[PDB]
């Protein structure tokens, strides 16, 4: 949240908040009403974007589905897709959030070390956040579709 | 962030401070050099049991190395690691760290995590380059300092870590064997424990013939709670559960 | 335990204060909605098996934690998980007509994490049989009922995750 | 609702100085066990 | 700590599952009085040398054993000028976090960074707590006397304080 | 628990000896004080009420924990802390009779500083009330007498510190 | 830390006594094996990843704990458990290449239990992960290695529990 | 810590009173004898480490504690033991010459005996020591300063007992 | 130096020379004079002083100076007396200075690792001290005798 | 640092000589003057705010230096020189009292040129300062004081330079 982030940033210097990190929280607030439509519009149309983004990542990586693959057979495809499906939430909660605090917690520290002990290709899981994103955005606005795009490349840029 | 009123420190006995500007005479280098013992050793080793680093304070007599890099290398030697590192859990080790190299205790969860995660990763160098490496040790000490206990009456105290603090600036603090700011700040986080209204030496151990109250005198794991008059532990039946 | 009108009271009596109008603020909200959550109260104790029976229907039975191997498998687990629901409810209840989840913390919250760990009862599963009590309660009681009963819900909730 | 507590140490702060005690402390803080010069630093502070 | 969106994001976080009305609704309560908490920051920001002068002059006329020696019962209170200059940095910063607090809409920052611990630090200084919480809400007053009829910024100011005073307190009953 | 005589005869116990001239130094070290002792115990057994009303006027009587907030605040409080003192002195009189502390190691100071942290009793104040009641003791026995009860005195106010 | 020469040389120590023939049967009891644990130590250091991963798939990767609610289910938790169960295996490597767990009473289990209350960790749980491990790496370090190792397993359980 | 000058000062200042006809009854006091706490202070700094040895020499030098088994067995151990009793000497110096032991309470008794418990040190051989080592620094001091100096040593073994 | 180490003592802190600390310099520099006069008596009867003091070391210690000791020869016996001469005049230094820090800084620090490395035995050191002691003693006053033992007291200590 | 005595004893002692009659001159010369440099100290530790005031007043406040473009435009700068000027001052009164500036060259002149240069601090102005405040502290403490701290003044100067 920008509103909770101002504030620590604020208190660990032992001030009050300046006129600066008012007038952004003022934005903010003042903003909240269409992050909550493009939330919204996000959020329930998650089955289609889930859908188009699986089918783009598997033409683009056979491998991964090819026999052997880590997402290889029924239930490890599904796995992926959850693991999609996972990830626009997250998208969803840094859209409303304002910032990426909910997607860079919940998610984002320490994904490395996890897909590497789950034996996954974290450039697969770059890829399937790509391709959704790429789907996502063809079903917004010209503006809607930059401010949401913004938050699935910060997704992109910590899972290299 | 804090704020206190001058004067405030100004009242007492005032802590004093080390400094190691070379030209000074041998009274005063050996003043310093023994303070700096006295700060990571918790006590002056090189007098009670003869430990000696000649080639670090000749070094750091002359000049060619700081304050700063002598502590850094104190801090990574043989005897600090079997004083201060092999006796003890991680957990544990990163909280003397941070007495032993910045004169006062953890604040947050966050700041445990990220310094625990580094001594994870990398061992006891590691965690002392992490730590003389910050921006706050310069903040306080510019390689000529040496670092001192910022206790009560010197620094604005934050009311988070008050008696945690105040317990890891006693000589006590090395046979406190479990940690006590991870818990701490674990705790804050989360509803009452489950154990005695009183502290957690209240409660015996369920044997057969007993009277046995393991925490005490002897062992130092002690964990008072505030519970309110009206409050009920959770017991577990001896049996099937629904008979509770 | 504290009610509304009793942490009222304490926060005034802790400072040496007589009641003035903030306290009059309070006390008059709580007294405005007291009627609704005595007929919530009363609807609740009506219907605390059937929603119960719903809540399980709708979140865990055919599930694999009903199966062997599964936390609640054999008739003992599953009629301690069906206690243990309606302890939640019928103290959810007490906290909605007391207007303060102070009575959960002392009688339900402290130490049940601890002893769920160790007999080794999913926690994921229980706060989801939770929420899906939440459902079936503010179904029957109504949107306003419904809302202050879900607050003590997602009270328990957070205590227990 | 507090749900933790670190424990309240008995605890006395600083009011002020006095000649009779801010020799002892430098002496203590540094082990140096009052030299013959301060302890010179109490004979006519006390003989005043 | 935590702001309102962000706890009612980490509610529905933890069953696993997206944002319904209900939540949402949630979220607009907060946007929809936004700038009116922006208002009052602003306001406490402009008066905050004199709404402590204030209260602490209203605190030591009723409680004027404050002022006097601590008898020997050897008590933390607002004797001489050193004890007297701490006390009044006590008073800026319960303003300064309830500020934050009213602005967060929530008073998660208030139990980490205000009421963990205080108590014992209190305690261990021998701190009065009954005038401590008698000067909050002496301040809460004095804030809510410039926003009087507009009834809802009067519950948005009296949140944290009334927050502060329910936690510093014993349960008697 | 174990007195002055006990521990004398432990220690050479423990180590397979006689009791030595030493052992007889202390012997006849506690012998010769031992009616002075009784003297002082039944002078503390006449008066200890009014020992403790006393030092409670001295110490805490009209100072800011006995208004709303203290801790000693409501009836219960004030009753609570009066049976402390006089737990504190009657515990003091044993260890001045047996000449050794060890029982109130083992009945008094075994977990009382948790205790009393878990509750919120101040231990500045409950210190501050124990020494002016080593003050009136002293007065109402005598200096020798004084100095053997302030011995017990300041060892319950050291480990509760 | 001790390790089975240190243990031996301070029981002969402590009594002001030489090495005599059963400080010499321990003595050659160790040397003999000592190879076989360098053997043990290398190819568990070979394979440590795949053990963890192994272990983790079998014990707990499609459980409830790792669905939202458990405690293992963001990422940051799975990776603080991944490296939990790393610790594990490196101290039982070290105790067994030591023949002594008195580096696992120093290092890893004083404190543990208490931190993982504190934090909310499942120890069923944890011990069955550690179970797992001990299955996997008894597997590929063959018969003999795989009880050294499930001996110091068993240590890190019972100290657990 | 306080001295004699500042608990005068301090009982003054705590009920708003200025110094009087007492107040300068105990301070003359202070001031009569400070010559003599100074002399006594030059003399015992002047001979420390002998009445160390000394008092080690005559306590515990050929018991069986410093026989194998026992606590102060190796050379660390011995070592340890007499810096201990420099600190114990060191410290009963200063609290002659500030006329106050309020010194020994925060710097040194403040949980020593549960650091020598945990440690295991001998408690009673520790306070044998301090008693023989009061023996030669009154000795050396005279009779006046023997006895100020044994004040401050019989509150040190009151505290560690 | 009194002066010196209390102006050392007052830097550290960063603060000013407190009441204390100056009257204890007004009360050494008033008795300067004395000090000056006892290091005179002490300074020019050295010839005396180290001949007896000699002659009382190799009383009580006929090791040093029996065939094969450390002193043994007629040059080894004059590099110890004039051992002891070099420890006169630090006395005397640290008589005039006020304070041990002339006797300390030039000849106790590291003198156990020096007489170590030339095989005297230290001990040996500390009897001469001692001796020489008792005969410059025999030539002061009562107070005089005790405030200059004093160092001798001081020089043994270290010397253990 | 070394004042008068300690450099005579210096240089006696670097030739193994005994205090000869030279020694004793300047021992004597510097024992006579103490007293009037304990006097002028402590007029100046009663003075230093007014002293730095009045020369700043006196020197640079309201040349160009203060104005925008000047090094002490801004209020970090303005209160960083006259924290200079403070130092500068109390080490003056610190190499009077001992009668040796060695304690200037060891603390404050050693790099004094190279910091100022890298940071832009013009060199004249702040001798020019300092040469100020020599004529307000020899007016303050008289004439012979006033030399004998424009001596150590000018050292500063020239170090400086
Ligand atoms: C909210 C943040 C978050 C994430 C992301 C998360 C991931 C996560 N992914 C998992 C598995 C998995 N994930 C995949 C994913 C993939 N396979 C591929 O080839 C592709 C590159 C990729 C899909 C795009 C597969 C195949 C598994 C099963 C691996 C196995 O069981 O062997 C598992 C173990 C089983 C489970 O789902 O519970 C977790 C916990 N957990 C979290 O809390
Ligand atoms: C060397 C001995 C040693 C150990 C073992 C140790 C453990 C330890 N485990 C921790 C957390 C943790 N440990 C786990 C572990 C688990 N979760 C599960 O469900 C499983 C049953 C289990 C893995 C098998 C998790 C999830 C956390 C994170 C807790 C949190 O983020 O709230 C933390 C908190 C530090 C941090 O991550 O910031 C410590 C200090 N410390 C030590 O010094
Ligand atoms: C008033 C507050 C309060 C609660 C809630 C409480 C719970 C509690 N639940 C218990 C067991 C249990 N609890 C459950 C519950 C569940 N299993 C599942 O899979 C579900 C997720 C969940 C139900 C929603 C089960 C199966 C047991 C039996 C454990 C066993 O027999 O090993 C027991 C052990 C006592 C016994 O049955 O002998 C206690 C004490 N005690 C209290 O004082
Ligand atoms: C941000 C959360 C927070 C708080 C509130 C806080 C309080 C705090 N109050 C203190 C002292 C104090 N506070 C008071 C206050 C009072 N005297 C009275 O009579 C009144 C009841 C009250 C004024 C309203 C006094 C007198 C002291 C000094 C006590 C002493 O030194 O004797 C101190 C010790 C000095 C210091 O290190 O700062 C702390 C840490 N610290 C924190 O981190
Ligand atoms: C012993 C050192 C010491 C002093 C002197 C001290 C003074 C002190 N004077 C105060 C107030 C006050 N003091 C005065 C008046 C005066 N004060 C004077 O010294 C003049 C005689 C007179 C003006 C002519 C007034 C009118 C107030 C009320 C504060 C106000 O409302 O402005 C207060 C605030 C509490 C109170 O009202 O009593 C303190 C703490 N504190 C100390 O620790
Ligand atoms: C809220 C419940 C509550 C009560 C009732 C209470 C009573 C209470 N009454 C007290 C004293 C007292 N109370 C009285 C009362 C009386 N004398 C008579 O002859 C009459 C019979 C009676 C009046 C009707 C007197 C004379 C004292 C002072 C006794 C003394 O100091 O010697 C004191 C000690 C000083 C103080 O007031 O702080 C307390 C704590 N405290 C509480 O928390
Ligand atoms: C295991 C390591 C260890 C050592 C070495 C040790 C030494 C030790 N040597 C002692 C005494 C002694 N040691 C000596 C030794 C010597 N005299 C000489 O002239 C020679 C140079 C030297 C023999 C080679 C003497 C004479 C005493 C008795 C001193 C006395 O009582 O005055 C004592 C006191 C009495 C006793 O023996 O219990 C200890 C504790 N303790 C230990 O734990
Ligand atoms: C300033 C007040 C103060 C004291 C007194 C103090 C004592 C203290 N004594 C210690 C150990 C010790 N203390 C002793 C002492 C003794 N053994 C005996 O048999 C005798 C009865 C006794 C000496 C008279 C020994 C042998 C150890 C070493 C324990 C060990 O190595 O296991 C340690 C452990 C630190 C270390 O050596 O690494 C501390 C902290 N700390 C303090 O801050
Ligand atoms: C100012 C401080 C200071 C001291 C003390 C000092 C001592 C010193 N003593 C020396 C030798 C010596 N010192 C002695 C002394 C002794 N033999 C005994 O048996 C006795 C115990 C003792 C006389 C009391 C002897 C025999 C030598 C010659 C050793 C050799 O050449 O083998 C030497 C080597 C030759 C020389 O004199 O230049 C130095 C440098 N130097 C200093 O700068
Ligand atoms: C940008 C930050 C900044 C400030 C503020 C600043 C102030 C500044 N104020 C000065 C004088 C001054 N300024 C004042 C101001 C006032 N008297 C009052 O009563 C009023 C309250 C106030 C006017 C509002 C006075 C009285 C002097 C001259 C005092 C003297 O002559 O010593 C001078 C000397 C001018 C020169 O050298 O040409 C400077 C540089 N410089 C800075 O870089």
């Amino acid at each position: 949240s920008i509103v909770t982030k101002s504030i620590v940033n604020a208190d660990a210097e032992a001030r009050y908040l300046s006129p600066g990190e008012l007038d952004r929280i003022k934005s903010f607030v003042l903003s909240g009403q269409r992050r909550l439509r493009i939330a919204q519009t996000l959020t329930e149309n998650r089955e289609r974007i889930v859908k188009q983004g699986g089918q783009q990542l598997f033409q683009r990586r056979p491998d991964v589905v090819s026999p052997g693959g880590n997402a290889y057979g029924e239930e490890m495809t599904a796995t992926c897709l959850r693991d999609l499906d996972y990830y626009l939430r997250l998208v969803t909660y840094g859209i409303i959030a304002g910032d990426v605090t909910p997607i860079e917690e919940i998610g984002l520290v320490g994904v490395k070390e996890m897909y590497s002990a789950l034996g996954t290709p974290i450039s697969g899981v770059a890829e399937g956040i790509r391709c959704m994103k790429d789907v996502a955005c063809s079903l917004l606005s010209g503006e809607d579709a930059a401010e949401v795009g913004f938050y699935f490349d910060y997704t992109l840029a910590a899972m290299q | 962030g804090l704020r206190l009123p001058q004067i405030y420190a100004k009242a007492g006995i005032s802590r004093q401070k080390f400094v190691m500007k070379p030209g000074l005479s041998t009274d005063e280098k050996q003043s310093v050099i023994s303070a700096c013992y006295r700060q990571v050793f918790e006590r002056d080793i090189s007098k009670a049991y003869g430990f000696s680093f000649s080639v670090l304070e000749s070094q750091v007599k002359n000049g060619q190395i700081s304050i700063k890099e002598f502590v850094r290398s104190l801090g990574k030697s043989s005897v600090y690691q079997k004083q201060f590192y092999q006796p003890y859990v991680n957990s544990r080790v990163v909280e003397l760290a941070f007495r032993h190299f910045l004169g006062r205790n953890l604040s947050s969860l966050a700041e445990f995590q990220k310094f625990f995660a580094i001594l994870s990763k990398k061992g006891l160098t590691g965690l002392v380059d992490s730590l003389i490496n910050s921006r706050e040790y310069s903040d306080y000490f510019n390689e000529e300092t040496v670092p001192y206990i910022r206790g009560f009456g010197e620094e604005p105290q934050e009311c988070r870590n008050w008696g945690t603090q105040i317990d890891l600036f006693q000589y006590s603090a090395p046979f406190r064997k479990v940690p006590q700011s991870i818990t701490l700040f674990s705790d804050y986080l989360k509803a009452l424990p489950d154990q005695h209204p009183y502290g957690r030496g209240n409660d015996p151990l369920l044997i057969q013939f007993g009277a046995i109250f393991p925490i005490g005198t002897k062992n130092l794991k002690q964990n008072p709670a505030p519970f309110g008059k009206d409050t009920r532990r959770l017991l577990i039946r001896r049996g099937p559960g629904i008979y509770n | 335990m504290q009610d509304a009108i009793t942490s009222v009271i304490n926060a005034a009596d802790v400072q040496g204060k007589y009641l003035d109008a903030n306290s009059v603020e309070k006390l008059r909200g709580y007294f405005q909605t007291g009627e609704l959550r005595v007929r919530a109260a009363a609807t609740i104790a009506a219907n605390a098996a059937t929603i119960i029976k719903e809540a399980v229907a709708k979140s865990l039975l055919y599930s694999d934690i009903t199966r062997p191997g599964g936390n609640m498998y054999t008739t003992r687990r599953y009629a301690a998980c069906i206690r243990d629901l309606d302890y939640y409810l019928r103290y959810a209840t007490y906290g909605m007509l007391a207007g303060d989840p102070s009575i959960l913390d002392e009688r339900v919250l402290n130490g049940l994490k601890e002893t769920y760990n160790s007999l080794g009862v999913p926690i994921g599963a229980t706060i989801q049989a939770i929420q899906a009590m939440k459902e079936v309660t503010g179904s029957l009681v109504g949107s306003d009922a419904g809302k202050e009963m879900g607050l003590y819900f997602d009270y328990i909730c957070s205590g227990l995750s | 609702v507090t749900k933790a507590s670190g424990g309240s140490p008995v605890v006395k702060p600083q009011l002020y100085k006095t000649a009779s005690m801010l020799t002892i402390a430098q002496a203590e803080q540094q082990d140096r066990f009052l030299e013959l010069g301060e302890l010179n630093q109490l004979v006519s502070f006390l003989n005043t | 700590m935590q702001d309102i969106i962000t706890s009612v994001i980490n509610q529905y976080d933890l069953s696993g599952r997206y944002l319904d009305i209900k939540g949402i609704n949630q979220i607009n309560n907060y946007f929809d009085t936004g700038l009116k908490r922006l208002m009052i920051a602003k306001l406490i920001n402009k008066e905050a040398t004199n709404l402590i002068k204030e209260a602490s002059e209203l605190l030591f006329i009723e409680q004027p054993e404050l002022l006097r020696p601590c008898g020997n019962a050897f008590i933390g209170n607002a004797y001489t000028t050193r004890r007297y200059a701490a006390c009044i940095r006590d008073i800026e910063y319960y303003l300064r976090y309830s500020a934050y607090s009213i602005i967060a809409g929530n008073n998660s920052i208030l139990d980490e960074r205000v009421l963990d611990g205080l108590k014992e630090t209190y305690n261990s200084l021998l701190v009065p707590i009954g005038p401590t919480i008698r000067v909050i809400q002496l301040l809460k007053e004095i804030i809510q006397k410039k926003f009087s009829t507009e009834n809802i910024e009067n519950a948005i100011i009296a949140e944290p304080f009334d927050y502060l005073a329910i936690n510093l307190s014993d349960k008697n009953l």
